[PDB]
């Protein structure tokens, strides 16, 4: 049931999401170990993701957490990366999409920071970099990032390194 | 999959040494995203 739109680089939804994009890249401690050297994006495409059933499954709950927390979802968008992306669109999030050893817990992971969820796109620490070379930070290969709607609700503050 | 703290809906990752890190946040149910765009991109190389 999932289909996707491309958005036109002349939209000012295109232009809204690549600044969200743009804006929060970040150095990272690794030097760039994960997720390659970098300091901007090439954007390529943008896509809406259309499912009817998820999007359903998502306000439902949105609706629950809601009238758990004086009728504030708390909601944002953040970005996700992941090698199943593919599924992700297709199925919706679930228990498979979970960072079991996470230092908070075995859960689905967000990051307000584009390039802390570029980290995350060829596996947990950039696995072994791009398919086709092997590099975690090949310039050449496409890839791709979520831009989610997220419900937080009530949410537990961890200060943390 | 873990749960949420109790009468918590999701935790918050506050970054207290990284001065310029943004927060990262955790959900612990797949129905509290909806994954709505996909972004097609390249790192650029710095000049
Ligand atoms: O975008 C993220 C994806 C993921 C992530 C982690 C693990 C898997 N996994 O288990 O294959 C997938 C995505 O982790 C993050 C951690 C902190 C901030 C953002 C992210
Ligand atoms: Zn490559």
């Amino acid at each position: 049931g999932t289909i996707l739109i491309d958005l036109s680089p002349d939209d000012k939804e295109f232009q809204s999401v690549e600044e969200e994009m743009q804006s929060t890249v970040r150095e990272h401690r690794d030097g760039g170990h994960a997720g390659g050297i970098f300091n901007r994006y090439n954007i390529l495409k943008i896509q809406k993701v259309c499912n009817k059933k998820l999007w359903e499954r998502y306000t439902h709950r949105r609706k629950e957490v809601s009238e758990e927390n004086h009728n504030h979802a708390n909601e944002r968008m953040l970005f996700h990366g992941s090698p199943f992306v593919n599924a992700i669109i297709h199925k919706g999030f679930d228990e498979r999409h979970a960072y079991i050893g996470g230092m908070f817990g075995a859960g689905i992971y967000f990051a307000e920071n584009s390039s802390k969820s570029n980290q995350y796109v060829y596996g947990i620490g950039g696995g072994t970099g791009c398919p086709v070379h092997k590099d975690r930070s090949c310039y050449i290969c496409h890839r791709q990032l979520l831009f989610c709607r997220v419900t937080l609700g009530k949410s537990f503050l961890q200060f943390s390194a | 999959m873990a749960h949420s703290p109790p009468g918590h809906h999701s935790v918050t990752g506050r970054p207290s040494v990284n001065g310029l890190a943004l927060a990262e946040y955790v959900i612990y149910r797949g129905e509290q995203a909806y994954p709505e765009y996909l972004i097609t991109y390249q790192i650029m190389r710095p000049e």
